């Protein structure tokens, strides 16, 4: 059971991993700063 | 059996809006007030802590104090914020200024009748009313002040039932406050006649408990204040779910106080272990007892090994055997038998609960009576002869009217309760 | 309709008090300082 | 000096039979013999 | 898995714990076992006799063990699903099949919800076995207003 | 034939929920209180009337009133699954605990709900044709058990008379300890108690978890294996009772045979097949090996050692397939024995009783099943030792008034304090001089 | 069992157009007169307020009297004005001028006799008549003169019938009239003789009310009026609906008035409570109980806790249990015991009654005879022997025609309807 707990959390981590790039994209970044910065997120 | 909640000052609110969300996940209350829990031992103490509206919703018995409403605003503001009652807020227009008399005699002789109305509303629907519950620092201006006439107004309304305080105290080593020194002082004369019970909490132990313990590499106000979160909503956990040993703030009191000045009490929690360890060691009795009494998991600066411990509660939670529990205190109260005051044949309660905290297999928490509590009041009371013999800043409290000899009775009488922690400590049988 | 706006109100309460809570773990702060990061970096390079 | 108290909320059952929230709160009077 | 054909095996209500258990949490090995097993006890005899060894005492072992077994791990299987899992448990299982056995509805059965001591396995409601109780020890009160009364009779 | 069983506070009612998990599960009353219908009629039975009433439609109801001061316990009981079984009633519940303040339960608490369970009690003994006792369960180490077990005792001995009270009593033991305040709540139990109460039965935890620890193979016991134990202890006294028997036992010679002086009516308790079932199927177990293991220190449920003293009576209950002449060659042996001494003014010093029903096996249960069993309870001086281990941890506290402050706030005059623990004190000169070996004429 | 109404000046018009409303409303009839309702209950007692005109028509059974018929016009064009029949309204062509002794004397007996010829004609049509119910203010000038003028009227030609009025009282505050103080005290002093039940409202008790209580942003006399109508056609509810323990005028005089001086009551309803708090805390009789003693939920601005209760009454409207009313009267009177006259057993009378308000599903109203009145009536008479003795406004009046020896009789009076409050408040049973 904790092994599924904490594959949810990892799934969850993805999802606002996602939005906040889009959030990120959505106020202005310059788009070189923005890739860089993206891919450093991995 | 229910208590009433009061929340003083900045301090105050922000960890009791942290213990209303540990208090509402512990019931499953949803945010919107909704019931959503999953089982029945849920529902059949809500009452405790919540009253009952009619459709969905839940209310929590709380009031809200402050005299600037940055703090209120922003509880307001905050996740869940919104299940508070609106009337149950009460604010001033302008601040304590840090100063204890103009907090205690100016606005707090305009305000105070409008909290105790709100107060005694919400005591006198209780069916039978338990004690009341005080979240504050005491080196502030609105906690100290208020705080403790609060506390002599509803010591002197319902003296036959339990006053329960919280509260925080300045950290040896940086202050937060330059005149934390006089409302300290002041504040701790006015709990120890009022006062029944008060816990005592150092930031710099909780900074500690994090570093060493938790490990965290960038904590925040609201890691701490969820520890302390954890603990307050543990200590009443046997009130409220049904267990093999049930227990009792006043059964609590009777077994802790030994004499009647000696209420004030030190604080631990002991599973605290990270999410990364936790794999590696299977939770067991022995482990518990081991790190619940290791110095590293104690939340004051104080150390029990400058002292000896007059008596000590602990309170178990989770599916477990009393053989190992009762075994355990033996065992750890006969091999360090020097630390512990030899005139009590045994100085540790325990007492045990069915319903551990979701996600934690067992925990403990830890309620300690221990003199080295005294190095504390002797330092303050070192800081404060400093100050008071050249008036240092105290202009501001005479301006608003105290009379001197008010400071001078609260260093002696402090005195005095240092004094007779320190005889106790070294009393003998002969 | 009285029931359609009540729904809805419980569920937009609900969304923003969860989005609210999210944010009190601890990588979404590191992730807080990353972006505050990108961000002065990106205002700097406007300034020179 | 003593201040208003507005009344208080009718007190519920702790059990089936009982003085809890009857007119009379004392039960009754045990009468020693004699 | 095979949805259609596996109501009756099991209880009404539970197919989607099932669904749920072998969707989220079921590891994959524990999950090959699992139709494997499902499988091998599905395909049962309805009417097994009873296995035959030259040794009395290896049936009693055999027999009690197969009963202790299904009284055990039946709390959501079907009186078909339990008789032949028990006759698969007496003929066809080994060793290691027993261990695998338990070990996927240890973790199919549970639930995790915490309820009290009292109610955790300390005052359960006994099945029904009061049949063969020495009724022939009690005592018995005579009734002299009655002489044609059970209560006087030897 | 009647017994009524009376329930006080925490391990009081736990107790007797195992006690009557046991007693439906020997009778065959299934926990709606009915009884099988597919059986064969045969002729009728009578052996619960002793601990159940009838109404007439054949619902089964207990003889027993539940009491506790904090209503979880009970509530919980209430919700549980034997909720049809008890009439509603017979479980009072009050507001808030004792705190273990005997003056809480005593003066100003207890004293409410007194009355309503002395009525309940009453409308009980009226509706019985030969009651022959009653049962009571408590601790004398908390606030209700010792202050609300008092004052209806009190009442009880003032309303009911001469009719026999026999208590099982759990006292606190000698090293393991769970409350600070114990030395003197079981003191002012035990002034209370001295009074009023016919024979006292003693157990102590530490003994029950020393012998589940060696003779059975439990790392980890809880108290519902203890309060299991005990009901077995209750259902083998009580057997006596209810089924066929050689030599059966009424509840009035255990009190005229074992009591010599009214001050001296506390007793030890011990049981001898505690095995466990893998052990069981290796062995026999004969008359003269348990006759041999009731008299061992290993073998007793209160931590007292008995060559520490004198033995003045004991009474030896066997039930199962048991053949009087073999108990007697069994008991003769033992009073053969030099390590085991009898005062030499109690030459005659066994009671002996033979019963057919042999011990239940309950369905969770620790035990193995076994076709024999006996039971011991037996009168020493040593427990002596108990009261005066229990009297110093008492002047530890008093000489420096350690606590004395909320039994004065609660009503109590610091007064009684001396007044029981001298009257305790007489209670060890008692047993000094009941115990001197002869006299002489000068 | 039919009483009449007569509405006197602009603010007895007006709020009498808003209780007529909230009547017509209440029983279904149309503002063109056509009974529309849909349960045999709203029929059965139509007869007490209403007289019926022919084909169906329901006509209010009402008198209006004004000094110019600017206030007239308004009502008449409002949206219920259609109903009053034409030959009730009653003008001049000339105004009070705010003066007490024109409006009595000289407009006053020029137009008194039209105003008796309809309430006589009025009156001996019904089969038996009840009380007479006259809303007024006592600051004004018309309301005050011509409405004691006619109470002594029909006092003198229905000495055996109820004389019930509702009346406007000048704020502690700020005064609408300068001549207020006069105008007042020789009103009250017709009432005390003339009236057997006069109430009194305070308009900045019902400002409080609307802020403090229902957090309005922008209140409006529309508002006002409707609250006042509110308890006004709650007083007679029992009058003309069943109920468990029916009431009546009569009941309510018998069980409220010790003494034939002391008639002047306090008023409030109970379940006010804003639209956003609503959501908080449900509907029962335990709140509105607690909601009903509350001072913020009283219409006037002395306060009950510098009185005594004489006596008290409540009316309950709604399906409910009287287990519930009987033990919030004996919590209360119990808990509260100083602050209710002692030789007395029980001050409070209960009332229920099976049809509550449209909208809400329980309603109650509170009548409370408390001492504390005895601050207005001493504020009111020092105020008037400040101005009396400069003769600071005299003229006027005595150039009306008043004797000067009225005002010191008027002013004795006073003094001694003080003196008796304040002995009886201070009496013992020695
Ligand atoms: N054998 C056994 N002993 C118990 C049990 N529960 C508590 N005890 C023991 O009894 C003593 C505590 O007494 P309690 O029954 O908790 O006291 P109480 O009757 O609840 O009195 P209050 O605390 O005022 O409510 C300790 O020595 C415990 O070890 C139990 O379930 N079984
Ligand atoms: N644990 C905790 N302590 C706090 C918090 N905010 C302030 N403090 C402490 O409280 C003291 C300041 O008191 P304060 O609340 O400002 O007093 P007030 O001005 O009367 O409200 C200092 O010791 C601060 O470190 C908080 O959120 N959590
Ligand atoms: N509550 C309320 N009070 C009013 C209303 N109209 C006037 N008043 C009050 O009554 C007093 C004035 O009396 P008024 O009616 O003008 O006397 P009149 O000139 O003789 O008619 C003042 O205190 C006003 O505040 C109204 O519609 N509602
Ligand atoms: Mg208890």
């Amino acid at each position: 059971s904790i092994m599924m707990q904490i594959r949810e959390r990892e799934a969850a981590i993805e999802a606002i991993r996602q939005r906040k790039l889009k959030e990120l994209e959505e106020l202005g970044v310059p788009e070189e700063y923005c890739q860089a910065l993206q891919k450093k997120m991995k | 059996r229910e208590i009433v909640c009061v929340q003083a000052g900045q301090c105050g609110n922000q960890i009791g809006s942290k213990f209303w969300e540990v208090i509402s996940d512990e019931h499953g209350v949803d945010p919107t007030g909704t019931y959503q829990g999953d089982s029945d031992l849920q529902l059949e103490r809500i009452n405790v802590y919540f009253d009952e509206a009619t459709g969905g919703r839940y209310v929590p018995r709380s009031v809200l104090i402050d005299l600037e409403p940055g703090t209120m605003d922003s509880v307001r503001a905050g996740p869940y914020g919104q299940i508070f009652r609106p009337d149950n807020f009460i604010f001033g227009q302008s601040g304590a200024g840090n100063n204890w008399a103009k907090g205690h005699y100016t606005e707090g002789a305009e305000l105070i009748d409008s909290v105790l109305d709100v107060c005694c509303k919400e005591a006198e629907s209780c069916d039978c009313l338990q004690g009341f519950q005080i979240c504050h620092s005491l080196g502030g201006g609105t906690g100290s002040g208020m705080g403790t006439l609060l506390i002599s107004k509803l010591r002197e309304q319902y003296p036959d039932r339990i006053m329960m305080t919280f509260s925080i105290i300045p950290s040896p080593k940086v202050s937060d406050t330059v005149v934390e020194p006089y409302n300290t002082t002041l504040s701790v004369h006015q709990l120890v006649e009022n006062s029944d019970e008060s816990m005592c909490i150092d930031n710099e132990a909780l900074y500690d408990i994090c570093f060493r313990t938790l490990k965290l590499t960038t904590p925040t106000f609201g890691d701490l204040n969820h520890l302390v979160s954890a603990v307050v909503s543990g200590v009443t956990c046997c009130l409220r779910f049904p267990g093999q040993l049930n227990s009792d703030l006043r059964k609590l009191a009777v077994n802790l106080v030994p004499f009647p000045r000696l209420h004030f009490f030190m604080m631990g929690f002991a599973p605290l272990t990270s999410r990364g360890s936790q794999q590696y060691r299977g939770l067991s009795v022995p482990e518990l007892t081991q790190q619940m009494f290791d110095a590293k998991n104690m939340m004051q600066a104080a150390d029990p090994r400058h002292g000896r411990y007059l008596t000590a509660s602990a309170l178990f939670r989770g599916r477990m055997s009393t053989k190992e529990v009762d075994e355990q205190m033996l065992n750890v109260q006969n091999k360090n038998s020097s630390y512990f005051i030899e005139w009590i044949p045994n100085n540790i309660k325990s007492s045990v609960c069915d319903i551990p905290p979701k996600g934690l297999k067992m925990a403990v928490t830890f309620i300690g009576n221990n003199t080295c509590i005294q190095e504390m009041f002797r330092r303050v009371g070192e800081q404060f002869t400093l100050m008071f013999r050249r008036k240092a800043f105290l202009h501001w409290y005479t301006g608003e009217g105290m009379d001197e000899m008010e400071f001078t009775e609260a260093e002696s009488n402090m005195n005095d309760l240092v004094s007779e922690y320190q005889q106790y400590q070294d009393a003998t049988i002969e | 309709l009285e029931q359609i706006e009540e729904e809805q109100q419980r569920r937009l309460n609900l969304e923003r008090a969860k989005t609210l809570l999210d944010e009190q773990y601890d990588e979404v702060k590191a992730m807080n300082q990353i972006v505050d990061e990108a961000r002065c970096i990106a205002v700097r390079n406007a300034q020179i | 000096n003593k201040d208003f108290l507005p009344p208080s909320f009718p007190k519920s059952i702790n059990g089936p039979g009982g003085y809890s929230g009857c007119f009379q709160e004392r039960p009754y009077e045990f009468i020693m013999p004699g | 898995l095979m949805r259609e054909e596996y109501h009756p095996i099991f209880v009404t209500d539970s197919s989607e714990r099932i669904e749920y258990w072998y969707n989220k949490l079921a590891t994959q090995h524990q999950r090959e076992n699992f139709r494997r097993i499902c499988k091998e006890i599905s395909q049962q005899d309805p009417e097994r006799g009873l296995p035959k060894m030259s040794a009395l005492y290896s049936l009693q072992y055999c027999i009690c063990e197969a009963d202790s077994m299904i009284r055990h791990y039946g709390f959501m299987f079907s009186v078909l699903g339990k008789k032949l899992a028990r006759l698969w448990i007496m003929h066809d299982a080994s060793h290691r099949d027993k261990n695998t056995f338990t070990e996927l509805f240890t973790g199919l059965q549970t639930d995790f919800i915490p309820k009290s001591v009292m109610k955790t396995d300390f005052q359960p409601p006994e099945q029904g076995d009061y049949e063969g109780i020495d009724r022939s020890h009690f005592l018995s009160s005579i009734d002299w207003f009655n002489p044609e009364s059970k209560r006087n009779l030897p | 034939r009647e017994a009524i069983c009376i329930h006080i506070g925490q391990a009081g009612c736990q107790v007797g929920n195992a006690c009557w998990e046991l007693f439906c599960l020997e009778h065959g009353i299934q926990p709606d209180g009915a009884m099988p219908s597919d059986k064969t009629i045969g002729v009728e039975d009578d052996a619960f009337n002793t601990f159940f009433s009838e109404t007439g439609a054949g619902k089964h109801v207990p003889r027993a009133v539940f009491l506790d001061l904090e209503p979880t316990v009970v509530d919980e009981v209430r919700t549980g699954t034997y909720r049809q079984l008890f009439h509603p009633e017979q479980l009072i519940s009050g507001k808030e605990d004792a705190a273990n303040n005997y003056a809480r339960g005593h003066y100003t608490i207890g004293k409410e709900i007194v009355d309503l369970c002395l009525d309940r009690i009453r409308k009980l003994a009226d509706n019985c044709t030969g009651l022959q006792g009653f049962l009571v369960y408590h601790a004398v180490g908390g606030g209700t058990g010792s202050g609300l077990g008092a004052l209806l005792l009190e009442r009880l001995s003032v309303d009911y008379g001469k009719k026999s009270k026999l208590g099982y009593t759990v006292y606190p033991s000698p090293q393991v300890s769970t409350a600070v305040v114990e030395p003197y709540n079981s003191v002012l139990s035990t002034h209370s108690l001295l009074e009023h109460t016919d024979v006292a039965a003693m157990l102590d935890n530490e003994a029950i978890y020393d012998l589940t620890r060696r003779n059975l193979d439990i790392e980890r016991p809880t108290y519902t294996n203890l309060n299991r134990l005990i009901g077995q202890v209750v259902s083998s006294l009580t057997a006596s009772l209810r089924f066929d028997g050689a030599l059966n036992v009424d509840l009035t010679e255990f009190q005229t045979n074992l009591v010599p002086y009214p001050r001296i009516h506390f007793v030890l308790t011990s049981y001898a097949p505690v095995i466990s079932a893998e052990k069981a199927y290796h062995e026999q177990l004969s008359v003269s090996e348990i006759s041999n293991a009731v008299f061992e220190p290993a073998s007793m449920m209160t931590k007292c050692d008995p060559r520490h003293g004198k033995y003045m009576a004991c009474c030896l209950m066997y039930r199962g397939d048991v053949v009087p002449k073999d108990v007697n060659a069994a008991v003769a042996t033992i009073k053969t024995k030099r390590t085991i001494q009898f005062v030499d003014w109690s030459p005659t010093g066994f009671k002996c009783g033979i019963n057919y029903q042999p011990p239940t096996v309950v369905p969770g249960g620790d035990l193995a099943k076994v076709q024999r069993a006996v039971c011991m309870i037996a009168n020493s001086t040593a427990i002596a030792e108990v009261f005066a281990r229990i009297d110093h941890k008492f002047d530890l506290m008093y000489s420096k008034r350690a606590f004395v402050h909320w039994y004065v706030g609660e009503g109590m005059e610091e007064g009684e304090f001396s007044e029981a623990r001298e009257d305790l004190a007489a209670l060890e000169k008692d047993y000094e001089e009941v115990g001197a070996e002869s006299a002489d004429m000068d």
